[PDB]
Parts: structure tokens; sequence; C-alpha cells
């Protein structure tokens, strides 16, 4: 509900960076989540749930300019040693982030751990809500997939994908939505 | 009454319901975000701006 108290006309001209130590309730909620954030670092209750809860509605304040869009803390909450459920949420976050912030490093980094990770499912759900949150949206290409990440995109699709058969199958998924029926105006 | 007699002091009833459990739970919150700053300086710290 606190995610759900969607505030995006706060800064007017500039105010996302420390200025108001941005005002007023939002902060609030900010005191709110960081305690139950640290909370369940100390308690943690069933799954890190509400970590999860918290980790969406800290992402939904990047989607209103109050936190700054930044990844690092998603992206520190992506990473290996946690739980399922704390990573899946993170990636669907820093999914989106790379979907409206045109972070291509970002995007590298989440193709390479598609490569690169032990768990299978997180593969699967890093393809399966890109492919529905996507970013580099078919004939809407400003952020240019043209250049080489069709290229790697291709190599992913032969390469490093016979583990199993749905990466792969999430691969197709992904050219269906990037590019689908066609040359993908490269040359 | 003023010099012979004398009576018993209770002193303190405090039996104020919502008020009492006001106390509590802002008691409750007080010890929640204490916690929270004690491992907020002391352990691995990440921000949401730069340098809080």
């Amino acid at each position: 509900a606190l995610a759900n108290s969607v505030t995006p006309a706060v800064s007017v001209n500039n105010e996302v960076r420390t200025l108001d130590n941005l005002n007023p309730d939002v902060r609030l909620i900010l005191e709110e989540i960081t305690r139950f954030l640290n909370m369940e670092k100390l308690l943690p209750s069933y799954r890190h749930t509400i970590t999860v809860s918290c980790l969406r509605a800290i992402r939904v304040l990047q989607k209103n300019g109050h936190v700054p869009s930044d990844p690092a803390l998603f992206k520190s909450y992506a990473e290996y040693g946690h739980f399922v459920d704390i990573r899946i949420a993170a990636l669907e976050a820093v999914v989106d982030y790379t979907k409206v912030d045109r972070s291509y490093e970002e995007l590298q980094w989440l193709l390479n751990m598609i490569q690169n990770d032990p768990v299978p499912y997180v593969r699967h759900k890093i393809l399966n809500m890109l492919t529905k949150n996507p970013p580099f949206t078919k004939n809407m290409e400003s952020p240019l997939c043209n250049e080489a990440l069709v290229d790697q995109l291709w190599k992913l699709m032969n390469s490093g994908t016979s583990h199993d058969w749905r990466l792969r199958c999430g691969a197709v998924d992904l050219y269906f939505t990037l590019f689908g029926l066609s040359r993908p105006s490269c040359l | 009454x003023x010099x012979x007699x004398x009576x018993x002091x209770x002193x303190x009833x405090x039996x104020x319901y919502q008020v009492l459990r006001e106390k509590a739970a802002s008691q409750r919150r007080d010890v929640e975000r204490a916690l929270t700053r004690f491992m907020a300086k002391t352990g691995e710290t990440q921000s949401l701006f730069k340098d809080d």
C-alpha cells in the first residue's frame, strides 16, 4: 500500500538529489521501509517476503524520481547467495530499470548472468519477465540493438544455451519480441 | 482529621486504555528505529542517496 502511494510529481525541476532530503511523506515511507528491511535482515520472517515487497516499493520510488534511478541496491540483491525470491524480484526490478532507463551496461551484465549462474529458475524468470517487460522494443529502436547486441543475442541462441531447452526457447521469445519476422535493420 | 487520622496512598492508576497501547506501540517503534540505527552504522552499509 505504501508502494501504491505512488507520488510521481514532487520533483518539478531537479529534486532528485538529496536536495530536500526529499519531502515530506515520502521520507516517512522511506523510514518505514528502511525499518522493515533492517528488521528482516535481523528477524528474517519467512522468505524475506517483506524484503521482496520492499524492493518493489523502492523501485516504484525510483519510477517517481525520489530516490534516484540507480540499480546498485537491486544489483546488490540480484547477487548469488540470497534467496530465490529476493533475487527474482530484484531481477524483475532491474529489468524494468533497463526498460525505462537506458542502461546498456547492466543489460550486458544481465545477459552475461543469463549465461553464467548455476540456478535454472532465475534464468527462466529473467527471460520470462524480460520478454513480458522488454527494453529495446521492436521498431522503436533508440538504444541501438543493431550494433552488436543482435550479434551476442544470436550467439546466445546458438551458443551457451545447450544446457536446457527452455533457455533458448526464451531466447526465441526474445527474438520474437525484439525484431521478430525480419532482418533487424542491420544490413 | 488533618492531625489525628491518616490514610493510604496508592497514587498510580494510569489506566487509559488507548493511551496505554499508544505508549506500548510507540515504544516498540522506538526500539525498531534504535536497532535499525545501530546496525545501520555498524555493518556493511549501502544507501539510497549518496552518503546517507
